[PDB]
């Protein structure tokens, strides 16, 4: 979470930088439902 | 995909013929494009769901 | 269970819900958004897990 | 030379492909250039037999 | 050196083979410049209000 | 290694220790025996998992359990396929490796000739299972890369697969 918490920092108060956050919503994905069930 | 991340699928050109015509009238589906459509069809179409997801009156 | 101890109520059914952010104001007393539990010196860490 | 239903050779001293695939009349070794079939390829008489075996019965039970 | 990962498929296995069907389908496009991914940078971030929210203020 | 059994009594023993046993972390502890099955003999084995995998194989299936002369074994099955090949498989680090089976048939020593096809039974043809299954594998080969002859160029496959699976020279 807080990996991806602080990216809008990089973004807002203004390339790869948004692969930051697409190719680590699969795991915010990743997160919630291996805590949950972990299939 | 199984509880991670439901995604997109694209279309052949017999969808985009009706796309065209009403003029006068793949990528990911990420998780916060999903918050916007359930806005409006459990606020919209409450009215089948205020009983049909429940066991009582 | 003793018998010098009374109960003056019951538990008659049960009932169901799905987690909603309005019932998350007053179901606590604080946050938890530090990533460790507790560092070295032996203390837990407040506002921490 | 010639076992089964195919063909093969002297000089290459293996064989060609099914010889209707590719031009009949017109065939030789698949990897050299020695054209051994003159266009006088076979008679392709080939005989197999199901040997009655796994076709279950009361009546195979008696010629048993 | 790496772009022979995909190296990895031609004689192989039977039921894992379509295992990375999976891994393929499920990857990622061109992931830079899509000409509709410059732009779009502005949407998702611009929801949330968690500029700093560290572990640096208080323990 | 040959010490008298009395001279065991001066060593705080057994008058016949057996030995064959580790003591590890104070207490004794014992590699135990394990059951496989021949080393070096064709073993046919039925059962409808081999046609489990693939494309529906078959039940049919004879192997090896060869054997390395230090003793570190490998496995090297056949399956039948139902249409009319048949092929490998290996074992590696935890990955199966099927392969048809004239391509490292005909990759030893130069046999490009009838004697692929005279090892097969020589002085008994007549036999009509042969000449009809034996030629719908060979067919099953010749499909795949025409230009293919000696065994120069039958390795040169290898090339394209076996080159970063058994982490070769890039010299090599
Ligand atoms: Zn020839």
């Amino acid at each position: 979470s807080l990996l991806i918490r602080d990216l809008n920092d990089d973004l807002s108060k203004l390339r790869v930088i948004f692969s930051r956050l697409m190719n680590a919503f699969v795991t915010i994905q990743n997160d919630v439902n291996a805590f949950i069930d972990s299939t | 995909d199984g509880f991670t991340k439901i995604f997109e699928t694209a279309l052949n050109e017999k969808q985009i013929t009706n796309n065209r015509v009403k003029g006068f009238i793949s990528t990911y589906i990420l998780s916060t494009e999903v918050k916007n459509i359930l806005d409006t069809v459990f606020r919209k179409e409450q009215c089948v769901l205020q009983y049909v997801f429940h066991s009582r009156p | 269970m003793d018998i010098s101890k009374p109960v003056g109520s019951e538990i008659t059914s049960v009932d169901f819900g799905i987690l909603t952010a309005k019932e998350i104001r007053n179901l606590s007393a604080k946050q938890i958004t530090n990533p460790t539990v507790l560092d070295n010196l032996g203390h837990p860490v407040s506002g921490g897990l | 030379s010639v076992v089964g239903s195919l063909i093969f050779c002297l000089d290459c001293g293996d064989l060609l492909e099914n010889p209707n695939a590719v031009l009949g009349s017109n065939v030789e070794c698949s990897q050299c250039k020695a054209i051994y079939p003159k266009s006088q390829f076979s008679n392709l008489k080939v005989v197999t037999t199901t040997a009655d075996d796994a076709f279950p019965s009361s009546l195979r039970a008696k010629k048993s | 050196r790496p772009s022979a990962l995909r190296n990895a498929l031609g004689e192989a296995f039977g039921t894992k083979k379509a295992k990375k069907a999976i891994a393929d389908l499920e990857r990622n496009r061109i992931d830079s410049d899509k000409l509709t991914d410059s732009a779009i940078d502005i949407v998702d971030s611009v929801r949330t209000a968690s500029k700093d929210l560290p572990t640096r203020a208080q323990l | 290694n040959k010490m008298s059994p009395y001279e065991l009594v001066q060593h705080k023993e057994e008058s016949d220790e057996i030995g064959g046993y580790f003591i590890v972390n104070g207490i004794e502890k014992l590699i135990r025996m394990l059951i496989v099955q021949r080393r070096n003999h064709p073993m046919a084995i039925i059962r409808p998992s081999f046609a489990n995998r693939g494309a529906s194989y078959s039940h049919y299936g004879i192997q090896i359990r060869s054997v390395r002369p230090d003793q570190t074994s490998q496995t090297n099955v056949l399956h039948y396929l139902n249409d009319g090949q048949v092929t490998f498989r290996f074992s590696w680090r935890k990955n199966e490796y099927l392969v048809p089976v004239v391509m490292i048939l005909k990759a030893l020593c130069h046999t490009s000739d009838r004697e692929i096809f005279d090892g097969i039974i020589g002085n008994d043809v007549k036999d009509s299972f042969l000449t009809d299954r034996l030629e719908l594998l060979l067919r099953g080969f010749k499909k795949r890369y025409p230009h293919l002859q000696n065994r120069t160029q039958v390795l040169q496959y290898l090339g394209d697969k076996f080159r970063v699976v058994f982490q070769a020279s890039p010299d090599q």
